[PDB]
């Protein structure tokens, strides 16, 4: 019945959609409809008719989700084999490529402000009850600088899991210790709300240290160290008090010990 | 360290290596495939020589490949009787290709899966091949293997035992994003803890391998009380595996079956403490090595009696 | 400073906007941008530089307001003298013109369902803390039938007030007794949340009786009768119990006696 | 009920009424304006007669105007010495226009605002004009005025006192959406309560008007104890006003100043109970009317001595 959704089911008027050049796993196209718009083309897995509640209820719930720190989810339509996600085009670069592009200021004020933008967007998702799961620095755009968040909540169709089992680089250290203990045949993992606040923690580390932890260590090394709760150093100069203390909270071994995004916002607003 | 007949086979490779000025993507007519994790047994047309071409998807910009292939030419001086002599390296569309010396017998991981369990007499000859392979790399090139697996030891029908795929081009390693983990790890406990690793870290991988080669099963976790009783003759998470390597006693060879020399050999390698662990020098003068060094085994004869040719 | 807003301040990509034929106090144009879109053109009152918080804070707060029962507020830009409101075009007719267009079914199920759609849209506005004030039947569209709500919250610029003082017909009986007591020089009236739930009450009357109360009585008659809390009859056949009882709640003389939209929803779901 | 000289002035209107077959929007060359709430003192070109054209914005479909002007022709038989003789009605762009007999003196609301307060002797003559105006409309046309205001009683320099703008076309009334209320209401208490209203409801409006015409101020609420003492010689909400009409005592004429006949006259009209309130018959035989019926007042003389001409 509702095993396929259309663009007419969305609140945004769609009479025509054209596709431009390719700029993107998922193939990201530079589409357009009276305003620059990004378009992702992903072929879903065969069969799985039980993906009613996994799409007719999941991705359709992205309607009525509007925020200034979250990308404008235009909508999506899916034929039984195909799928096309439509979203507002970010008029800038990713936070990933700008935190490694020497040399950006990102002082005490800037870094704190950028972190405050992420938690605000994640806070709106914290209220709507949607887990980002794959919260990386590659899923955040900066320009004005106007910070927005994309590739949120949509797992399974996206990366970065797949008889050896393949794991990404950055996402491996974005995971919370309860989730860094996976086997080879697995989503359906213990993803919580504290899972997302952990991912922000390594992003908060990524902001000050200009990159994510475990910079040289091999995959198996990350799994065990982060699995035993061996949180990386922060006194690599120069942080000190105020800063780095929040890192310990967002990287707590017990998920209950980690603050919520709404609670986290107060810890950032306190200045150094 | 030099052998008369091995001096012949090496310089016979230097001749057919100068037959190719530059490598072309169309010179390699596709024939077959070795495996994936993706190697090809292609056929070079100008030189007229069949070799093992290896390629894996890589989306990089031209500014990166100029420094990837740059550090990829170090393998030229790394020609050894116990190291697979490579030819060259280039770029194709969106994947880097590397052609090495073809080994018509394949890796030991394939051989182990076919023969079931490899005899102790043969493992002795293979053991010496690994030691000199790591020593030659560390003394003359200041480079360690960084990753020793049963699938990284190539063997041909000519009787040669050589190594392959070791860390040398550090620029290429960063390009290999999202890599596979595996249900079977050969990581040393000190690397899992993040501590600095020496060439003795590869020794752990060598010892952990040898146990698997001997029993025909991955050592961790140790077999039951009924499993080992029905293996004589002729569902865990990844983190739990790695944690067992750190805080639990090392694997061990079955008693009675193997000689005490071979039992002691793998135990000197599987010491969880790298400091008290044997080094490349201590292993070279071990009782098992000195005995297996004088052994006379038809290595190519037993090999072709299992996989053919 | 921020005495003027632009379309670029909105989360929806605007590269080009064209205007079609006229279909509309405020001049409503049949505009378009890759999808049929309604455009209102209203010239704001001169001066009033204090309208910063009345627009830079008010109409700009319509961002992050997305709902299936509320029209998609595309955005708006204003020059110091001019103003243009952009909103999604409703692909149908108004509830006003369909409740008087003989003959529509609107039985027990239908009427109850349509009323449930209004309270849901008003409920989302009840959460965001925005008063509709001018909640008429002319501000509701029906097609699929898909019920949506427009012309919400934006007073002053819209009607329907203006030395005799002019009052509309329908809006006069949409007001709650606390608000039906105005003078000649006045917005800035006691508009509450119970003000909106009253307006729905007369709409709920309009659904069953096919029109709003006080059908023949002159303006001054409405002001006094509704002012003294003389709520119109409902036993004009055929209602009875279950129905018409909610009318008494939504038309309570004391505003505190009227249920909230969230509380009201339970009274409708109870069936006859 | 017929007067000799008034029979002349009426039939003199029937002659110049047949001069116009149809009304054209361009036949009326704009000259001046009376007021708004919008009337014009235009000049008809074919007939060559100046008249009072009245038009107000109306956005209607052609299906409605066909039944609006339909019920708007009833005013033809409503020609009376105390009723402004209308000409016709048409449609222009987006507003309906109605031309009536021009009254060069204007409404009484304008006259009252100029002269300040109108003498009792004059109000007597005006009082009789209203009575016959309502009687002629109700007996011969079955139609009441439904709205009596000082601005709805037209007066010319010829001495005529006529009525204007009364409810007759019920189809047009629904078209007049969003209408003005006002700070001064002449509504009868029974209409404010929603109860049925008779022709005696206009009597309340007549009485409430007369009080305002006499003192030069809207009766509700009654003046202070110092205001009325400084008015002899020669900030409330709308709901509070309407509620005062219902639950509070009716307005009253000042004692001593006006004769007891005139005091009693307005009191018989301002009875909050329509049942005990005087009717068109009782008012016709009242002491104030019978006395003012035989009065001799230069109505046009006093008028032109205030507004000119
Ligand atoms: C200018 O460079 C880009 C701007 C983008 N803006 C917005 N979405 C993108 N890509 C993107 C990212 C995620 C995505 O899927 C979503 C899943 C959940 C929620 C929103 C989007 C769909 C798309 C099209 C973008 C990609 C870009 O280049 C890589
Ligand atoms: C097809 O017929 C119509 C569809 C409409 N759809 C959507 N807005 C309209 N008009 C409208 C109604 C209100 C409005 O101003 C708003 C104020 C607050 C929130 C949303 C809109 C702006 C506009 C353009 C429409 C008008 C229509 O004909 C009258």
């Amino acid at each position: 019945s509702q095993t396929s959704i259309f663009l007419q089911e969305w609140d945004i008027p769609f009479e025509q959609l054209e596709i431009g050049e390719l700029i993107g796993f998922g193939q990201v196209y530079h589409g357009r409809w009276h305003g620059e718009v990004a378009i992702r083309l992903i072929d879903i897995e065969r069969d799985n008719e039980d993906q009613l509640k996994a799409f007719k209820r999941e991705v359709m719930a992205y309607r009525q989700t509007r925020h200034e720190n979250v990308v404008l989810f235009m909508g999506a339509c899916m034929s039984p084999p195909h799928l096309a996600i439509i979203t507002s085009l970010c008029k800038g670069r990713t936070l990933y490529s700008v935190v490694r592009d020497a040399k950006i200021v990102l002082d005490v004020n800037k870094t704190r402000q950028i972190a405050q933008e992420i938690v605000k967007g994640m806070g709106y998702l914290h209220a709507k009850g949607i887990l980002h799961k794959d919260l990386k620095s590659k899923n955040v755009f900066y320009d004005n600088g106007k910070v927005v968040i994309t590739d949120f909540g949509l797992f399974s169709i996206s990366g970065v899991l797949q008889d050896k089992l393949r794991i990404q680089n950055g996402w491996l250290c974005h995971l919370a210790p309860e989730i860094i203990r996976q086997l080879s045949p697995d989503d359906k993992l213990p993803f919580s709300k504290h899972s997302d606040v952990f991912a922000l923690g390594t992003i908060w580390y990524e902001l000050h240290a200009r990159e994510w932890p475990f910079k040289t260590q091999p995959a198996e090394a990350i799994i065990w160290q982060m699995g035993t709760g061996m949180k990386p150093n922060l006194s690599q100069i120069g942080m000190g008090k105020e800063i780095s203390d929040i890192l310990l909270f967002c990287w707590a071994f017990e998920q209950e010990e980690r603050p919520t995004f709404t609670k986290l916002m107060d810890m950032l607003e306190k200045l150094p | 360290e030099l052998d008369e007949q091995q001096r012949k086979r090496l310089e016979a490779f230097l001749t057919q290596k100068q037959k190719v000025g530059e490598l072309k993507d169309d010179d390699f007519e596709k024939i077959s495939e070795l495996g994936a994790g993706v190697v090809f047994k292609v056929s070079h047309k100008p030189s007229g020589l069949v070799m093992a071409r290896k390629l894996i998807h890589l989306e990089i910009k031209p500014a990166i490949r100029n420094q990837i292939i740059r550090e990829l030419q170090v393998l030229h001086e790394c020609n050894s009787p116990y190291i697979v002599g490579f030819y060259g390296a280039f770029y194709s569309d969106g994947e880097i290709s590397i052609c090495m010396e073809h080994m018509d017998g394949g890796s030991l991981d394939q051989v182990l899966k076919k023969a079931g369990r490899i005899p102790e007499q043969i493992l002795g000859k293979v053991s010496i091949a690994v030691i000199k392979g790591l020593t030659y790399l560390r003394e003359k090139h200041k480079i360690m293997h960084r990753d020793v697996k049963p699938s990284n030891i190539l063997v041909n029908s000519r009787g040669e035992i050589k190594l392959c795929d070791f860390g040398v081009s550090g620029q290429l390693i960063d390009s290999m994003a999202n890599s596979f983990v595996g249900t079977r790890s050969y990581m040393s406990p000190e690397r899992l803890q993040g501590t600095h690793y020496s060439v003795q870290s590869d020794i752990w991988s060598m010892g952990l391998s040898l146990v698997e080669m001997a029993v025909g099963r991955y050592p961790i976790p140790p077999p039951d009380a009924k499993e080992l009783e029905l293996m004589f003759g002729c569902p865990m998470a990844i983190f739990e595996l790695l944690d067992y390597i750190v805080n639990e006693p090392p694997p061990k060879l079955p008693s009675a079956v193997f000689s005490l020399e071979f039992q002691d050999f793998v135990n000197k390698c599987l010491i969880k403490n790298p400091a008290e662990r044997a080094d490349l020098k201590q292993l070279m003068v071990h009782a098992f090595i000195k005995r297996s060094d004088a052994e006379e085994v038809d290595f190519a004869g037993w090999l072709c009696s299992t996989i053919g040719l």
